């Protein structure tokens, strides 16, 4: 379901390379705002735009939807909270 | 030829084709003698039948399991644990494939066979190594073969994950992990550790700082290649302590100064 949230969120059709389960006091770090649980960053790349597409969501097996990062070249990233 | 792949020309036994009834040995997987000792054991612990276990169960279910059978348990069966140097700990496997059915897991972290896309991670690696002299033009292939044959032990702390699915097979191969870490740092000496993100830096506190050499960073995911990672200290006696950031770091230039500085043959990275 991970690969169809992006579409509907961003229209890219794009798949995950990798992905990293990260805590919540470092995700606050970059974010901003602190989640409740685990989360794992998903990453996937947009060579079209040249940028770095990472979905925040909850860890497995529920993968509840946290957030959406956008990153460009220069590596400033625009923040969707979901 | 197990880590020199090329995934136009792969062709490996899948698990129900490498285990045509649903019970999974791991005795086969695993081919390099030197490993037998650490292997068997393990075997002599309790939740390894539970680990071949779940395994199966997984191939009963009937998952779509990567990496290939034949290629779990590769830098092991590449790396005797005598000729090693680095250890570099991946938290949880590539979890894609390519439109070929190719896996981009090789069974070890962070490489990806031939011909087959660079995850930015493994490219921001590369950035790394050009940023600091060990390499001049990033290559266009992810097959981190020349960096095991020469001792850097590429391992995933979770062996295994369901194609497509992320992070799946943790609380199943901890145990194995755990005590492949403990194995190595209590028999073996002057290995040198590399900790990327929270995940691996965890697992390093396993680890005996009176005997190895510890690099920590963040991660090398874009992500956090530019992000410091705040966590503890590795001894005894720990204060809250903020590790730099993957971009600031030399991991590459450490690891052959240290081995210099213990007279090693270093580690040629460049490709």
């Amino acid at each position: 379901n991970l690969s169809d949230i992006i579409e509907k969120e961003t229209g890219k059709q794009l798949v995950i390379q990798e992905s990293i389960l990260m805590l919540p006091e470092e995700v606050e770090e970059v974010i901003g705002n602190k989640p409740e649980s685990d989360i794992l960053v998903h990453t996937a790349y947009d060579e079209s735009t040249d940028e770095n597409v990472m979905l925040l969501t909850s860890d497995a097996p529920e993968y509840k939807p946290w957030a959406l990062v956008i990153q460009d070249s220069n590596g400033e990233n625009k923040i969707k909270m979901l | 030829e197990y880590i020199l792949i090329d995934a136009n020309n792969y062709h490996f036994k899948s698990w129900i084709e490498c285990f045509p009834d649903c019970k999974v040995n791991l005795k086969l997987l695993l081919f390099r003698p030197e490993w037998f000792d650490f292997f068997k054991y393990v075997e002599s612990k309790t939740y390894f039948p539970q680990l071949e276990s779940k395994l199966s169960s997984y191939l009963e279910k009937r998952q779509r399991i990567v990496p290939y059978p034949e290629l779990l348990f590769n830098t092991m069966n590449v790396l005797p644990p005598g000729k090693i140097k680095v250890v570099i700990l991946g938290q949880d496997p590539y979890p894609g494939s390519c439109i070929s059915g190719v896996p981009y897991a090789m069974g070890c972290s962070f490489s990806v066979p031939l011909n087959c896309p660079v995850p930015k991670s493994l490219a921001n690696i590369y950035t790394n190594l050009i940023k600091f002299n060990h390499m001049r033009k990033a290559p266009k292939h992810g097959c981190l073969a020349s960096w095991i044959l020469q001792g850097t032990f590429m391992i995933n702390s979770a062996f295994t994950t369901v194609l497509n699915e992320s992070g799946v097979h943790a609380r199943t191969w901890e145990s194995f992990t755990a005590d492949l870490i403990d194995y190595l740092t209590d028999n073996y000496d002057d290995l040198i550790f590399v900790a990327w993100g929270a995940h691996a830096h965890k697992l390093c506190q396993r680890v005996d700082p009176k005997k190895h050499y510890i690099i920590t960073s963040s991660h090398p995911s874009p992500f956090s290649v530019s992000n410091t990672m705040t966590s503890m200290s590795y001894g005894p006696n720990p204060k809250k302590v903020t590790y730099p950031s993957f971009n600031s770091v030399d991991h590459f230039g450490k690891i052959n100064e240290h081995l210099k500085s213990r007279n090693k043959k270093p580690i040629f990275w460049d490709l």
